């Protein structure tokens, strides 16, 4: 089994700048690689192939090269069509193996999040669970805590969280999280807050309620 | 049923002119498709030569496929070899 | 012209069976060996194996020889993966592709496979009403919350498409109910609050679910 080394996982990268992807096979494949982009899980396209030969209908900006175990694949000028996932795969011996992949994002100015909390709808409450939400809107990068409270205990292992992939207009993150617990039990404590940290903020910042609060 | 062990090998630069050579070894029963496939299609049978399936004195069999191939072209070709429903692949080496 | 076309997104129970399709054509099908490919979020792209679509020949991955069957059917330029015994663990995006010489070309546009016992479910949409721990300078904040609901996916509009900007739809997350749940919030301004109307509207096309909940200031407020 060839394992491939694909490095780094992730690359902030600019319009016009020039960024490499490098892949290490662990043994000889013999220029038998591959490079393929991907957007959004969609369909991987072919770039290159036998480690420098560019493929038909692919931009010259995208240089392969490479032999024996190192190999990278070269973006001069970065496009905005080119944002997106890269992988390698070699063809030297089944079974045939990937590297890990890398995540090429648009890269910008840090951007703090503005946080907001919101209390369980009267409605929900009907049905008998209560989810509070915390949003952290328009932020930069990706790297973001969320911790909730509750009367000022901090809570582990019942809230899910989800970000969005990079907005079109400002290139920032927003992320939700959702606190889960029962009516009963929701209805027992009085404090929820939401304490976000992220390295645009000068401190962790809180956003927080009070049941029955207006 | 045993698996063959498949294996290719080049000669050296004739005339701007390599000899792949794919052999199959170790492997019951008699019945074996070698062929040499190029940009992933099976080449015609005379563009190619074949050994005999030949005993090795252990209850299995051997044999083996040859192709001539332009120097600089290598990395288009490909053994494929079928057994007993199986199938592997294998591409030019160096 | 070289096209694979594969089967749609499958949902399928733990304990069966279930066979995804590719579709060949603009080329001679039988001439080259059809590849198939795992890709899951956590752990990366995985190859399965390859057949020849003109005797039927297998070339397995190890890890999936217990797992996965391939087949083909020359007659229709169709090749199949078949997975027995589905768990958790087989929830997965599924590739096909074409071999060509020594590389992989003409990648199939995917087919994604659920596996959950959970049944078809339309989703309960709850206001995420504006508050003062809600706004930010003059921007107020507020959404909703789509829960509950079995299959993926869900589509969020805001005002019947006339507000978009500002607009975040998160991706769903599956609960350990087996159901999903999301939101959709939008930042406009505090004092358009008492004038403007907000309400999302929300398509479950699967459980044939139409919901356009209003969304607004507390009673107190
Ligand atoms: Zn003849």
């Amino acid at each position: 089994d060839i394992q491939m080394t694909q490095s780094p996982a992730s690359l902030s990268a600019s319009v016009g700048e020039t960024v490499t992807i490098t892949c290490r096979a662990s043994g000889n494949i013999h220029s038998y690689l591959a490079w393929y982009q991907q957007k959004q899980g969609k369909s991987p396209q072919l770039l290159v192939y036998y480690a420098e030969t560019l493929a038909d209908g692919v931009p010259s900006r995208f240089s392969g090269r490479g032999s024996g175990t190192q190999y990278s694949l070269k973006i001069n000028s970065l496009q905005p069509e080119d944002f997106g996932s890269y992988f390698c795969q070699q063809f030297w011996t089944t079974p045939y193996t990937f590297g890990g992949g890398t995540k090429v994002e648009i890269k910008r100015t840090v951007a703090a999040p503005s946080v907001f909390i919101f209390p369980p709808s009267d409605e929900q409450l009907k049905s008998g669970t209560a989810s509070v939400v915390c949003l952290l809107n328009n932020f930069y990068p990706r790297e973001a805590k969320v911790q909730w409270k509750v009367d000022n205990a901090l809570q582990s292992g019942n809230s899910q969280e989800s970000v969005t992939e990079q907005d079109s207009k400002d290139s920032t993150y927003s992320l939700s999280s959702t606190l889960t617990l029962s009516k009963a039990d929701y209805e027992k404590h009085k404090v929820y807050a939401c304490e976000v940290t992220h390295q645009g903020l000068s401190s962790p910042v809180t956003k927080s309620f009070n049941r029955g609060e207006c | 049923t045993v698996p063959p062990m498949v294996n290719v090998t080049r000669s050296e630069a004739s005339e701007g002119n390599i000899t792949v050579t794919c052999r199959a070894s170790s492997f019951y029963p008699r019945n074996i498709i070698l062929t040499w496939r190029q940009d992933g299609v099976s080449l015609s049978h005379d563009t190619q030569q074949w050994g005999d399936v030949l005993p090795d004195g252990n209850g299995t069999y051997q044999t083996w496929v040859a192709t001539r191939i332009c120097r600089g072209e290598e990395q288009r070709f490909t053994c494929y070899m079928e057994h007993s429903g199986n199938h592997s692949t294998h591409p030019v080496p160096s | 012209q070289v096209q694979l076309q594969q089967s749609g997104a499958e949902l399928v129970r733990p304990g069966t069976s279930v066979k995804v399709s590719c579709k060949a054509s603009g080329y001679a099908f039988t001439n080259y060996l059809i590849e198939w490919v795992k890709q899951r979020p956590g752990q990366g792209l995985e190859w399965i194996g390859a057949i020849n679509p003109g005797s039927g020949a297998t070339n397995y991955n190890e890890k999936f020889k217990d797992k996965a069957r391939l087949t083909a059917d020359k007659s229709s330029n169709t090749a199949y993966l078949q997975f027995s015994s589905l768990t958790s663990d087989d929830s997965a995006v599924y590739f096909c592709a074409r071999f060509l010489g020594n590389y992989f070309d003409n990648w199939g546009q995917g087919a994604t496979l659920t596996v959950s016992s959970a049944s078809t479910k339309g989703p309960s949409v709850f206001p995420l009403a504006p508050s003062s721990k809600s706004t930010s300078g003059g921007t107020a904040a507020l959404g909703c919350l789509v829960k509950d609901y079995f299959p993926e996916p869900v589509t969020v509009s805001w005002n019947s498409g006339a507000l978009t900007s500002g607009v975040h739809t998160f991706p769903a997350v599956l609960q350990s109910s087996g159901l999903y749940s999301l939101s959709s919030v939008v930042t406009v301004p505090s004092s358009s609050l008492g004038t403007q109307t907000y309400i999302c509207n929300v398509n479950h096309k699967p459980s044939n679910t139409k919901v356009d909940k209003k969304v607004e200031p507390k009673s107190c407020d």
